RNA sequence: AGGGGAUCGAAGAUGAUCAGAUACCGUCGUAGUCUUAACCAUAAACUAUGCCGACUAGGGAUCGGGUGGUGUUUUUCUUAUGACCCACUCGGCACCUUACGAGAAAUCAAAGUCUUUGGGUUCUGGGGGGAGUAUGGUCGCAAGGCUGAAACUUAAAGGAAUUG
């Protein structure tokens, strides 16, 4: 077998070409070249973000386990976006108010 | 669901969408 | 799923799309290759007449001919019942006519 | 190096040539595989009888080699030859197998029928297979009498002989008891047809 | 609670085989254990893991136990046994018993120039079991042994001092790493050089030599 | 469904193994030979196995057996494969003529022997299988 | 392989099979040692001294064992008129 | 097309002393072969070559040694910078120890221990280890 | 074939039995027949492989009718070798 | 868009069955099927194996070319074609055994000559879904094709095999 790719002295532009557009399935040289960080994603492709509690939620949670997680809807100051905030630790939200 | 038919439901369900798109010229 | 066998419709190997054959019993299209083709050399008369003919018969010796039934079964067809008989996986290799 | 003595005697190939020893192999013919002088039309291959004897003797050389005489396992299976082995046996004081192997006796330490050899002998490595297929795990030679047909995987010093089978199976192994005698045992002389008997060896009416 | 099957078993009792590269200059099968233990006192002896292993059955399963043994020393030996039994006591015993007969010396080389004892592969070699390749790839001296914790123990137990590797291939699968990198290391003594270029006699085995004292009576 | 059990036939067969004599056809005494010597604990399975020993027994009057071959029965053959009923003349000699050898069958003699017996054939290759 | 000044390490300084050259390892069960006797004048084979060869388990699986240990054989002088320089 | 022919012969050299081959027969055969295999004789990877003038293009039987492990092609011809050999060599033969790169240069074709030696590179052919 | 073959020095066997292109060297196996036609008394140079309805040096005797391989030489004709 | 329409026969009617069943089966039966002039341009268009290139293993066969056999028979006397046998050969289509080579294995003499990594070239894939969707092109009479997203979502989706 030749093994699909060039393999010329030359190539090298059938080969910098073809790395260009094969990388473009690859998740995370993805995200960074189209800016869904900062595009989407609540955060503005931030760390954090502060955001005011607007109200103090219970989820229901997925299966295997059964518990409500005591969360908080958010609405991220900065974008204006409404987020879903959890709450570490026994009750907390109580302190989170 | 049997993907031919997973496949022809996306069929109709773009030649209606083709009918809604085009209601607005 | 991989390859149960290496022929799996056999005839057809360096020939594209062959032609097909409707099967007997379902009329069931299979390609006439995957077709399963037993032939059926019955006697035109049944083994438990035959000396009756024979004795009400005008002449001797006779045609007394056989109908040449060659049959095809679309291989599901064929398992119910016919010749088809479901091997094990290290006796499917076996091309060997049975009986005989 | 060699006594340019041993050069096959007159009447020996009139014994080897009357047991049709070279009018065998038949059409089938492997690629090894030169032990051919000469093909005769339809059905027939001619074997060079001169590339048999020396290995003969070769074999002979190396079942010599073996200190240990009670070890040089001798096998049959297919029934021809059976009798033969025996009387190889009888002669060269060399444990052997008549009929069937029992696999696992090169291998496996427990069986009852646990050899150890330090050469095996075989006549079909068509059949007795098994033994020497079962010989590659333990580091043994695999002396054979092949045809022209059989395969020669795991084998070493295969003798060309013709397995039709009844007489030249028998004859070939007298041929190698006698040059294994003559090499180190009582007869000093290539010469005599001595007794012994060729017809000693050989399948009997069941 | 000794008595050997096979003449190599008597011979090594009687004293005639010395240890061990006889055994393995006549690549002598050495399907008894007894053997290994007299000839190589140190064989330490290394459970690397134990799977449980369950076949299903008409009602519940049957865990068996695969315990994987690395057997050796720091000479250049060593050995590597799989054994699936109910028990997991029997099962590192029957493991260790045959780590023992699998046991396998290694071609160890430098680095580059000699100078003092050499204590890295001579060569790259390469393994390949199920879909592990090791590959190791002398180092260079002192620079440690660079190794999944598997194939580290494997060759802690060779005495290869420093090997870089790449396990490439599931190396997560432990039986396959080790038995790939028992490979890798089987191919040693089996890769030539121009140091073998050299050709030896072809010496008389102790099977062929000490007949008598073989075999029984 | 009288089929005799494992150890029935198992000792039975190391029975016969090591003790070809002493053991007289009939039943009665066989039975009684075994008691003595194997040391059974039941009676019908002691029984039971004179049983089999004697069927191994009237088997051993109409020939040898597979698993039942033991000293007196190898020496039973041997004398046999030792002086065979064959053979008068050679055998094997040139007893009609100096054999029909083949066209390349005698080239190959003229090679590598000088002078040796032949009879040519024509070496007719026939038609059809 | 040679330490300082000679001193050889590495032991097992193995059995290189004598068709191929190809080297016979610690575990190939496979590999054999052929030992041929020597012959003499008049009979004789002379106890105690042979002509060794080693064969691989790659040529020996093959089936190309044979023919090479003819070949070995025949350049070495145990054998005349068996393998031929041509085929 | 049948490219590298230098590489479609190794190919073959790589093949024969796989299976234990005493010979092969290599079709093209060129200077570059030759001077290639040339190389392999001056160390002792090869025994004698017998290059055949078919009236023609070439032809070589090689007699192997059993010697050669891979005869390897490097395949675009890499421009090397003296330096850059240390990391073909490494990244190609088992050990600093021993082993060959074969490559073309102003030189000729030489190996890369010959051609540390004069000081000067060139392209890459291949290699034997 | 296996093994050792000693390839420079075929059996002659193998050199005729091989391609007429795959052997060590390219010979080709096609020979000029020198034809005798019952007419005149001279002799025609006739490759075995024609391609041609082959008259004589002037007669329209018609020698050798070109087949695929070589050529059926037209009716009871004489033929030397080369 | 023409011609024809025998039978089957997407649609439909309709007869049974079943808790029911516009589903099999049952019976019929437009559209087609078939064809001609246009388009469409996809299929499990699957050898699910890109093309060229070389080289590694035997077995026997298998066929389309070609050599040699005082071979056999045809028999119109020698025949000469034909038709085999047998051996080997260029071209084609596939099996058996061991694999020492590959391979996750099934298996594969190619899916080998690959961590001992490089003969040449084109293409495609980068967890699953969302989706062959949204959009935008572009192509189509249209159906649709080609081209082709992310947000969001999720810990498995697979593959092969083992025992149940
Ligand atoms: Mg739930
Ligand atoms: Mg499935
Ligand atoms: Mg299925
Ligand atoms: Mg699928
Ligand atoms: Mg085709
Ligand atoms: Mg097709
Ligand atoms: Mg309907
Ligand atoms: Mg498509
Ligand atoms: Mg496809
Ligand atoms: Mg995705
Ligand atoms: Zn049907
Ligand atoms: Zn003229």
């Amino acid at each position: 077998m030749g093994k699909g790719k060039p393999r010329g002295l030359n190539s090298a532009r059938k080969l910098r070409v073809h790395r260009r557009n094969n990388r473009w399935a690859e998740t995370t040289y993805k995200k960074r070249l189209l800016g869904t960080a900062f595009k989407s994603s609540p955060f503005g492709g931030s760390s954090h973000a502060k955001g005011i509690v607007l109200e103090k939620i219970g989820i229901e949670s997925k299966q295997p386990n059964s518990a409500i997680r005591k969360c908080v809807r958010v609405q991220l100051i900065k974008n204006g976006k409404k987020v879903t905030a959890f709450v570490p630790n026994d009750g907390c939200l109580n302190f989170v108010d | 669901m049997r993907a031919k038919w997973r496949k022809k439901r996306t069929r109709r369900l773009k030649r209606k969408r083709r009918k809604v798109r085009a209601r607005s010229k | 799923m991989p390859k149960k066998r290496a022929s799996n419709g056999r005839n057809k190997k360096g020939r594209g799309h062959v032609k097909p054959v409707r099967c007997v019993n379902c009329s069931r299209s299979v390609p006439k290759d995957k077709a399963i083709k037993r032939m059926a050399i019955r006697n035109i008369v049944e083994a438990a007449a035959i000396r009756d003919l024979s004795e009400a018969s005008v002449y001797a010796e006779y045609a007394l001919p056989k109908t040449y039934n060659k049959l095809h079964y679309c291989i599901s067809c064929a398992i119910h019942a016919r010749i088809v008989r479901v091997r094990s996986r290290t006796d499917r290799r076996i091309r060997a006519p049975p009986q005989r | 190096s060699l006594p340019s003595t041993f050069d096959l005697t007159s009447e020996d190939a009139q014994l080897l040539l009357a047991a049709r020893v070279h009018l065998g192999a038949k059409n089938v013919q492997v690629h090894q595989e030169p032990y051919v002088y000469k093909a005769r039309p339809d059905g027939v291959n001619v074997i060079n009888v001169g590339k048999t004897w020396e290995k003969i003797v070769l074999a002979a050389r190396i079942i010599a080699a073996i200190p240990n005489p009670e070890d040089v396992v001798a096998i049959s299976s297919r029934t021809y030859g059976q009798r033969a082995v025996l009387k190889y046996a009888a002669h060269t004081g060399a444990t052997p197998i008549a009929g069937r192997f029992t696999p696992g006796s090169f291998t496996n330490y427990i069986t009852r029928s646990f050899k150890e050899p330090r050469l095996v002998i075989v006549t079909d490595p068509r059949s007795d297979a098994q033994a020497i297929k079962e010989s590659s795990y333990v580091n043994i030679p695999v002396i054979a009498l092949t045809d022209l047909d059989s395969p020669s995987e795991y084998v070493d010093v295969a003798i060309p002989c013709n397995n039709r089978g009844k007489h030249s199976i028998g004859l070939i192994w007298y041929l190698l008891a006698r040059e294994v005698l003559r090499l180190r045992g009582a007869l000093p002389d290539r010469t005599q047809p001595w007794a012994i008997m060729p017809d000693l060896y050989f399948y009997r009416n069941p | 609670g000794w008595v050997p099957v096979t003449k190599l078993g008597r011979l090594v009792k009687a004293g005639k085989i010395s240890s061990i590269e006889e055994i393995f200059l006549h690549s002598l099968p050495v399907k008894e254990f007894q053997i290994i233990d007299q000839l190589l006192p140190n064989l330490k002896d290394e459970v690397m893991n134990i799977k449980p292993v369950q076949k299903q059955t008409r009602a519940g399963q049957r865990t068996r136990f695969k315990a994987v043994v690395v057997v050796g020393d720091s000479n250049g030996h060593v050995g590597l046994g799989i054994k699936t039994a109910k028990e997991v006591a029997g099962a590192i015993r029957a493991g260790i018993i045959i780590a023992k007969l699998s046991v396998i010396p290694i071609r160890r080389g430098y680095w580059g120039t000699n100078l003092g004892q050499p204590h890295s592969l001579a060569t790259k070699t390469s393994g390949k079991c199920g879909s592990v390749s090791v590959r190791l790839i002398p180092a260079p001296r002192g620079s440690g042994i660079v190794a999944s914790p598997a194939v580290k123990k494997l060759m802690q137990l060779a005495g290869v001092e420093d090997v870089y590797t790449s396990s490439t291939g599931s190396t997560r699968t432990l039986e396959n790493t080790l038995k790939a990198a028992f490979v890798a290391i089987g191919n040693t003594y089996g890769f030539l050089t121009p140091n073998l270029w050299e050709v030896q006699a072809l010496t008389p085995s102790p099977m062929d030599v000490y007949a008598d004292y073989a075999t029984a009576s | 469904g009288r089929v005799r059990t494992k150890t029935v036939k198992r000792a039975s067969k190391a029975l016969i193994e090591k003790y070809y004599p002493k053991l007289t056809m009939d039943f009665q005494t066989n039975k009684r030979l075994c008691d003595e010597i194997a040391t059974i604990q039941s009676k019908r399975l002691r029984n039971k196995i004179a049983g089999y020993t004697t069927h191994l027994m009237k088997r051993i009057q109409k020939g040898p057996v597979r698993g039942i071959s033991f000293k007196l029965q190898e020496e039973e053959r041997e004398r046999k494969d030792q002086y065979v009923p064959d053979v008068s003349a050679l055998d094997l000699s040139h007893s009609n003529d100096v054999l029909n050898v083949d066209t390349q069958t005698a080239e190959l003699v003229n090679s590598l022997g000088l002078k040796l017996p032949l009879s040519v054939s024509s070496v007719s290759a026939v038609r059809d299988r | 392989m040679e330490n300082d000044k000679g001193q050889l390490v590495e032991l097992y300084v193995p059995r290189k099979c004598s068709a191929t050259n190809r080297i016979i390892k610690a575990k190939d069960h496979s590999s054999v040692q052929i030992n041929i006797a020597q012959v003499d004048e008049e009979g004789r084979a002379i106890p105690g001294e042979y002509v060794t060869y080693a064969l691989s388990g790659y040529i020996r699986a093959r089936g190309e064992a044979d023919d090479s240990l003819n070949r070995l054989a025949q350049q070495d002088g145990l054998l005349k008129n068996v393998w031929s320089y041509s085929r | 097309t049948r490219t590298s022919v230098l590489a479609d012969a190794l190919n073959a050299i790589n093949n024969a002393e796989k299976t234990g081959k005493r010979q092969v027969l290599i079709r093209p055969s060129s200077k570059v072969i030759i001077k290639f295999l040339q190389v392999m004789q001056k160390h002792g990877y090869i025994g004698e070559f017998e290059y055949i003038d078919d009236h023609r293009s070439g032809k070589i039987v090689v007699q192997l040694n059993g010697r050669l492990n891979k005869c390897g092609v490097i395949s675009p011809r890499f421009n090397v910078k003296i330096a850059d050999v240390e990391k073909w060599t490494a990244n190609l033969l088992p050990a600093r120890q021993f082993g060959y790169v074969i490559l073309t240069t102003s030189a000729g074709i030489m190996d890369h221990e010959e051609a540390h030696r004069k000081h000067v590179s060139g392209k890459i052919l291949g290699f034997v280890y | 074939m296996v093994l050792v073959q000693d390839l420079l020095h075929p059996t002659a066997a193998s050199e005729a039995r091989k391609h007429k292109l795959k052997t060590l060297v390219q010979s080709p196996r096609s020979h000029f027949l020198d034809v005798k036609c019952p007419g005149c008394l001279n002799i025609t140079t006739v490759f075995s492989h024609a391609q041609t309805a082959v008259t004589c040096e002037s007669c329209s005797t018609v020698l050798c009718t070109p087949t695929g391989g070589k050529a059926k030489l037209s009716e009871g004709t004489s033929f030397r070798r080369k």
